[PDB]
């Protein structure tokens, strides 16, 4: 998903399914990466 | 008005000072809950008198 | 169990007594609401 070398298109976008596994957040949010990252809906350090 | 009645559900999901917009709607309305109850009480408190 | 605890169940924070019930949820079922909407009884996801 986020280190996937080439995403889709805008006008037809890939959606990717996760589910039954386990999602670790806090690498994201150490390792610096993301230039523009935003939570509306939740707390970035409450997604884990 | 809030996103959810549940309070732990607020803090659990929005950031300290975003979860305080929504528990103040809580706290604002059950407020008004009590007051309904109490005045009602009030009143039928004087008609068994 | 038979102790006040502070129970964090597939995300569902709260606290309370937690005891053994008699009541069968059927296989769908998950979390159980009382009158007043309120939880009134949760599943251990691990062992069911």
């Amino acid at each position: 998903v986020f280190n996937a070398t080439r995403f889709a298109s805008v006008y037809a976008w890939n959606r990717k399914r996760i589910s039954n596994c386990v999602a670790d957040y806090s690498v994201l949010y150490n390792s610096a990466s993301f230039s523009t990252f935003k939570c509306y809906g939740v707390s970035p350090t409450k997604l884990n | 008005g809030a996103i959810s009645s549940v309070l732990n559900d607020i803090l659990s999901r929005l950031d300290p000072p975003e979860a305080e917009v929504q528990i103040d709607r809580l706290i604002t309305g059950r407020l008004q809950s009590l007051q309904t109850y109490v005045t009602q009480q009030l009143i039928r408190a004087a008609e068994i008198r | 169990k038979n102790k006040c605890v502070n129970f964090n169940f597939n995300g569902l924070t709260g606290t309370g007594v937690l005891t053994e019930s008699n009541k069968k949820f059927l296989p769908f079922q998950q979390f159980g609401r009382d009158i007043a909407d309120t939880t009134d009884a949760v599943r251990d996801p691990q062992t069911l």
